[PDB]
């Protein structure tokens, strides 16, 4: 992440993160409707970072310093240029949105009111259909990449050697490659909760609620449409086995 | 410090969410309450044994029958919540979650976890229930269930007041160095 994003999501809320004589202006539901989007853009902006380190540290890193062999690189992180294209893209969106929003003469005090404008953009057309392929690709791939990287850290001293090097820092105890892999296929079920919470305090403006009532049912129709795409693959498994499925 | 793998289970309001939130920062949030947990790694030390114990959490998965699934490699202990203030979380504990987690996870051992213990005598609580001719669970339905599902062991907590969080994950730090 950059140094300006961490800062305007460093607090616990936006409760926390606006001036106290801002946060003073408004009314306890549209503070509680702020608290639950500054989570989801948070939580948003964490996502893009976990993809970064897996590849920008990770992958890139095994492709300049390790000599493994071609389609291992892949198999270890698979989709994941296109999973950093969508979630980038639907971060800068978010971050416009809140910078569109600052009061002249503030870097941090801001409120959103039209939210699910943005999660129907997303969650339809082009761009669910791009991340509707994209995560039935790569949660069909997360066993084969677990168990390549089990195996290739148990029989290969440099790639070993390569791991505990770029874990070592406390910044990254949460993120080795296993972890990062649990933490992108588990980002796409987050989603419901935030937009069912932010639903529940944006009852003030009827065109609101109805858009975000709207954007809920296009993301568990894209979970659903995820869920029954996901077969996982296996290294060496046989047509018998998967015809007899 | 040997790396361990903990994943909570159990009804979208069985609290799982909040049991991990709370450990996690050792406090029940004092201005917001997380919607969501991403994860962590706690470092725990448990009869002079020290472990990295990292914590997942399931919820939104739970109507997802294929990526639900992917939160179980590897795992080492599992904690199997159901809430106190509700005896229908309790109810499909023995038939829908335990034949779950005995299938992905074979052999792993299985914490059973009333959460939400201050409920158990609380007026509102016991006045809603009491319209579906229901009760809050009591200790030893809670003991029996554990008993019958094969769980290695049956705890309660509170993540309002932190009664009993830090007992359930050092305990579940045991079970998962356990042979
Ligand atoms: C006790 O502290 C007072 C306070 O102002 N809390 C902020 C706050 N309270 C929220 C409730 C629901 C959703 C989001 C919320 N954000
Ligand atoms: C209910 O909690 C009991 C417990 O032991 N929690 C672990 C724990 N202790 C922490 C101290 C500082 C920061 C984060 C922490 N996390």
């Amino acid at each position: 992440s950059m140094e300006m994003d961490e800062k305007d999501f460093a607090a616990d809320s936006w409760s926390l993160a606006v001036d106290s004589s801002f946060l003073q202006q408004h009314k306890k539901e549209v503070m509680k409707q702020q608290d639950v989007i500054y989570e989801l853009i948070q939580t948003e902006l964490h996502h893009v970072r976990t993809l970064k380190i897996m590849t920008r540290l990770f992958r890139t890193g095994m492709l300049e310093e390790l000599h493994l062999e071609p389609g291992v690189v892949q198999g270890l992180f698979p989709c994941v240029d296109e999973l950093s294209d969508i979630h980038t893209r639907f971060l800068s969106q978010l971050l416009e949105r809140r910078r569109q929003a600052l009061c002249p003469g503030s870097t941090r005090n801001f409120v959103i009111h039209r939210l699910g404008d943005l999660l129907i953009s997303q969650f339809s057309g082009p761009s669910a259909e791009q991340m509707c392929k994209t995560y039935s690709e790569f949660c069909s791939r997360h066993s084969k990449a677990l168990k390549l990287y089990k195996e290739l850290y148990a029989r290969d001293k440099r790639f070993q050697q390569f791991i505990r090097k770029v874990t070592r820092p406390a910044v990254l105890k949460r993120h080795g490659v296993q972890e990062c892999i649990l933490l992108v296929t588990q980002r796409i079920t987050k989603y419901p909760l935030l937009i069912s919470r932010i639903l529940q305090h944006s009852h003030g403006i009827e065109e609101e609620r109805q858009d975000l009532t709207t954007a809920l049912g296009l993301v568990k129709e894209l979970l659903s449409n995820v869920d029954e795409g996901i077969y996982q693959l296996e290294k060496g498994a046989r047509l018998q086995e998967i015809y007899n499925r | 410090a040997i790396r361990k793998k903990l994943v909570i289970v159990g009804d979208g309001a069985c609290g799982k969410t909040c049991l991990l939130i709370v450990f996690s920062k050792d406090q029940f949030p004092e201005v917001y309450v997380p919607t969501v947990f991403e994860n962590y790694v706690a470092d725990i030390e448990v009869d002079g044994k020290q472990v990295e114990l990292a914590l997942w959490d399931t919820a939104g998965q739970e109507d997802y029958d294929r990526l639900r699934p992917l939160s179980y490699p590897d795992t080492d202990v599992i904690l199997m919540c159901f809430s106190i203030d509700s005896p229908d979380s309790l109810e499909n504990i023995p038939e829908k979650w335990t034949p779950e987690v005995k299938h992905f996870c074979p052999n792993v051992p299985i914490i059973l976890v009333g959460n939400k213990k201050d409920l158990r005598n609380d007026e509102h609580t016991r006045r809603e229930l009491a319209k579906m001719k229901q009760e809050p669970v009591k200790p030893e339905e809670g003991r029996d269930m554990a008993n019958r599902i094969g769980a290695f062991g049956y705890m309660e907590c509170s993540a309002k007041t932190k009664d009993g969080v830090r007992e359930v994950f050092e305990m579940a730090t045991r079970a998962a160095l356990q042979a």
